[PDB]
């Protein structure tokens, strides 16, 4: 299938500001490339049509340029309900394909996020599992990375993480990640640490406990 | 080889 | 003028045939060259083509779906239809459906390309899981707050409500008076078909000696409600 290179896949900006974003297609689409928009819990939205064109209704503030290969979306003057998530579809060749999208979020001075740990709860490993829990809060930018350690070795494939919407007053992101074991494997085991990396961060942070440790 | 669109061919 | 609606069940079970309906106004599947497109949008992912049929009942299938998708119109309905065969849990998404402008045409004659090359209207979506995993109430756990939870005078504390099914399930702290500082975290599903989710609040810490914390959790799909009180660790004073 044709490819198309969405870029940037994240980008930070203010009301007001002007941003363009590019999509790139592994071959020749002519103009047949259409640019949507779409908000959280909402479908998306026509802006641009056969590259260049804009749709009916659509504020000037949006246009589009490009014909082959490569593609701009552009926006003037950045407005509050921009700040969503933009798709390219190219409909030259079958099947009709979309890009990766580009997530605009309000942007904010980077802030660190406050790492906090808490080792299960008596009544969970009573009922047999044990689920570690790393909580990073009131971070910015976005791209943030967890890494959990028990005892020094790397955890993967046994946990989960997720991430709230931008805070409507801070601007914030706060994360929130599961490392889940069995009573058993929990209690053969002391340090339980999460390292976690952000452009806030000089350096990596660890928090952790030493259940071996009273 | 991929298949061209339904409107591919019209000016 | 042109609105769209999808319409099937939110809950399919593996290796059963899905059925999604897309009902009309203000086209019809008579115009020409028009096309009524399916694209799905699994979570937290981007929007993926499926299938689209036009007037002419021409029609084409995602090359990699394409033994499991069929797809029909019904014009004096105003519907289009699309089956997906033996479905798995990596079907789950929200589905859409979407119309494509025919060519421009002059007194009936095709004179241009333009307006096709893009679905100008899309449904509101319908969001379809597959799972075999039965109805289950949630364990809510406490999230105790401690020294390893406190950054200077702000403690963070929470609920984990693991292990329910299905989506979803709301969290409030002291019936909905405690809403400043509080995260409660999309759920994440579980290999075991599961799902959980965590509900934090940061608060100051000096309040963790009197101040009382309880997370008010409600799964009405299987009719559970929970009140859990969350308190420091004994390891404190």
């Amino acid at each position: 299938a044709l490819q198309l290179t969405q870029s940037p896949s994240s980008l930070s900006a203010s009301v007001g500001d002007r941003i363009t974003i590019t999509c790139r297609a592994s071959q020749g689409v002519t103009s047949a490339l259409a640019w949507y928009r779409q908000k959280p819990g909402s479908p998306p939205q026509l802006l641009i049509y056969d590259a260049s064109s804009l749709e009916s209704g659509v504020p000037s503030r949006f246009s589009g340029s490009g014909s082959g290969t490569e593609f701009t979306l552009t926006i003037s003057t950045l407005r509050p309900e921009d700040f969503a998530t933009y798709y390219c579809q190219q409909l030259h060749f079958y099947p009709h394909t979309f890009g990766g999208g580009t997530r605009v979020d309000v942007r904010r001075t980077v802030a660190a996020p406050s790492v906090f740990i808490f080792p299960p709860s008596d009544e969970q490993l009573k009922s047999g599992t044990a689920s570690v829990v790393c909580l990073l809060n009131n971070f910015y930018p976005r791209e943030a990375k967890v890494q959990w350690k028990v005892d020094n070795a790397l955890q993967s494939g046994n946990s989960q993480e997720s991430v709230t919407e931008q805070d409507s007053k801070d601007s914030t992101y706060s994360l929130s990640s599961t490392l889940t074991l069995s009573k058993a494997d929990y209690e053969k085991h002391k340090v339980y640490a999460c390292e976690v990396t952000h452009q806030g961060l000089s350096s990596p942070v660890t928090k952790s406990f030493n259940r071996g440790e009273c | 080889l991929l298949e061209l669109d339904k409107w591919a061919s019209l000016w | 003028r042109i609105t769209l609606k999808e319409s099937g069940p939110p809950l399919v079970k593996p290796t059963q045939t899905l059925t999604l309906t897309c009902s009309f106004s203000g086209f019809s599947l008579s115009d020409f060259g028009v096309g009524v497109g399916w694209i799905r949008q699994p979570p937290g992912k981007a929007l993926e083509w499926l299938a689209i049929i036009y007037s002419d009942d021409d029609k084409r299938y995602s090359p990699s779906l394409n033994t499991r998708l069929t797809i029909t119109k019904d014009t004096s309905k105003n519907q289009v239809v699309l089956v997906m065969t033996r479905v798995s849990p990596v079907d789950t998404a929200t589905y859409f459906c979407a119309h494509r402008r025919g060519p421009t045409t002059l007194f009936g004659v095709p004179i241009a390309r333009g307006p096709v090359n893009a679905m100008d209207v899309w449904g509101q979506g319908i969001t379809v899981t597959i799972s075999s995993t039965s109805t289950k109430g949630p364990s809510v756990f406490p999230l105790a707050p401690s020294s390893k939870s406190t950054s200077g005078g702000t403690a963070a504390l929470g609920c984990l409500v693991k292990d329910y099914f299905p989506e979803p399930v709301t969290v409030s702290w002291n019936s909905g008076a405690l809403t400043s500082g509080v995260h409660t975290f999309p759920a994440v599903l579980q290999s075991s078909g599961l799902y959980s989710l965590s509900s934090v609040v940061t608060v100051p810490s000096s309040s963790l000696g009197t101040q009382t914390y309880i997370c008010n959790v409600n799964h009405k799909p299987s009719n559970t409600k929970v009140d859990k009180k969350v308190e420091p660790k004994s390891c404190d004073k």
